[PDB]
RNA sequence: AGCAGAGUGGCGCAGCGGAAGCGUGCUGGGCCCAUAACCCAGAGGUCGAUGGAUCGAAACCAUCCUCUGCUACCA
């Protein structure tokens, strides 16, 4: 649930502003 | 031809073409084209061809890079591979449910008939958001659970204020199947993971256990005429029944019924209905032409019925089974419910009006969602566990599954709960 | 998409082969000491395009361009 969010939060987070 | 049926459900404020062209790239467009004021409120089909480069994503048919087109302030370069003839490795067909409080009953008709789906979560509003709590219970009724939450619109939303939501919509769907459906944070406008979310779209979404062998139900939802204005007289044709079939395989040729149909000439009382043969012209299988129609997808199945009997979309929620199909014609209903103690589907930040709602009364109106079927019929002796509801058009359960029971408390009806076919 | 209407002076908008029309705005004079009210005079023409059948179309005649609308969406 919630790992699929933190991983794709470095990764979504990092490429935006 | 298409092997599963993935919804694309999501509440207001979030964005529907950058998403649905992001995992199809087929766009889902009817009439007011003219397109749309902020999330797609009619229900859309979208049909792909999703594979893979020994590699997760979804690849254009240029499947060298995959530079998106959903904004130009950052350009969104995914590799999704290279060239080199892809390998097919299935077909996917979606089915685009409503997504605002107001059509939330064409919602749960189109969804009775897909397989699987997606939760579009807006960051813009409440984070114990409504349409997340009354989405997933109601997949959760309709014999479904793959479910993918899918975070959508949090590019401005900042990571704290998309923090907040995902766990307390996760929070009030506590007593539904959403903790295994996993919450992917993506991007709108960066058209950002979808490299992740085609992969999570087969990997949580595999081809369901599919009845190929059984008689074919077929429940429109999606009516299209092909004698369109502009047609001649020897261009003459029928009417395609397009839905996805829930069950048995179809062929082309067959002679398909609408089996809940029409009342008949002078009903005096209630009880008398014909449903519509008609023989099927064709199959549609996303582009191409086939002679099966393997259910568990969205299949244009194109019959030879009459060019008003598809000139609008006036078969939303028909069984339409074979010729001779078995399953009964109501038009009175005994049906066994229960209430939910949160009126579901509306929910502000001052939480109104999902308290406690007042118990159903006789000779009162309520939508009943029976099978995928969408009408209205009146309560004629109502109890606690035994509703005697009375309809205005004879109705078919393609079988007993479920129905989703609303009561007017607004301009539009509010789930109350759902219940049973006895 | 098939469908119904118009295109014309800045506008309103006349018009059908022996015709680019008035109504308004528009400028100067007249009138008065002057205004108002008003008179005279000035200015405003791809008759959408294409043009042809033609003695000469704006018309006739078509086509496409614009606007107006439709089964309301047409796998």
């Amino acid at each position: 649930s919630e790992k699929e969010y933190v991983e794709m939060l470095d990764r979504l987070y990092s490429k935006l502003p | 031809q298409a092997t599963i049926n993935i919804g694309t459900i999501g509440h207001v404020a979030h964005g529907k073409s950058t998403v649905v062209k992001a995992i199809s790239g087929v766009h889902t467009v009817r009439f007011k084209n003219e397109l749309e004021r902020n999330i797609t409120i009619k229900l859309g089909y979208a049909n792909a061809k999703i594979y893979k480069l020994d590699d997760p994503s979804c690849p254009r048919p240029e499947c060298y890079r995959s530079c998106g087109s959903s904004t130009p302030d950052e350009f969104p370069t995914d590799i999704p591979g290279t060239k080199g003839n892809f390998k097919l490795v299935r077909h996917v067909s979606f089915v685009d449910c409503p997504g605002h409080d107001i059509l939330m009953a064409t919602m749960l008709n189109g969804a009775a008939v897909m397989d699987a789906a997606l939760l579009l979560i807006a960051g813009n509003e409440s984070c114990p958001q409504p349409q997340t709590s009354e989405h997933l219970a109601a997949i959760e009724i309709m014999k479904l659970k793959h479910i993918l939450i899918l975070q959508n619109k949090i590019d401005l939303v900042k990571e704290s204020q998309a923090k907040e939501q995902y766990e307390q919509i996760l929070a009030f769907v506590q007593g539904t199947v959403a903790e295994g459906a996993p919450i992917i944070p993506i991007s709108a406008q960066l058209k950002y993971n979808i490299e992740v979310v085609c992969e999570y779209i087969v990997k949580k979404i595999p081809v369901p256990p599919r009845d190929f062998t059984s008689e074919p139900r077929l429940i429109v939802i999606r009516s299209f005429d092909v004698n369109k204005p502009g047609c001649e007289v020897d261009d003459l044709k029928g009417g395609v029944a397009g839905g996805s079939i829930l069950k048995g395989v179809l062929k082309v040729g067959q002679e398909i019924e609408v089996r809940p149909g029409i009342v008949s000439k002078d009903s005096e009382g209630k009880l008398m209905c014909k449903p519509i043969f008609s023989k099927i012209v064709s199959l549609f299988a996303e582009h191409n032409d086939l002679q099966y129609a393997a259910p568990g997808g969205l299949i244009g199945v194109g019959t030879k019925i009459d060019p008003t009997l598809c000139r609008a979309d006036r078969m939303v929620g028909q069984v339409l089974g074979a010729v001779g199909a078995l399953p009964e014609i109501f038009t009175e209903l005994e049906i066994s419910y229960f209430l939910l103690r949160r009126l579901l589907g509306v929910r502000t930040e001052g939480d109104k009006k999902a308290a406690k709602v007042q118990k159903l009364s006789k000779n009162e109106v309520l939508m009943v969602n029976i099978g995928s079927l969408s009408t209205g019929g009146r309560v004629s002796a109502v109890k606690a566990d035994l509703g005697k509801i009375v309809l205005t058009n004879p109705v078919c359960t393609e079988v007993g599954e479920k129905i989703a029971l609303s009561r007017r408390v607004e301009k539009h009806w509010r789930l109350i709960g759902w219940g049973q076919i006895r």
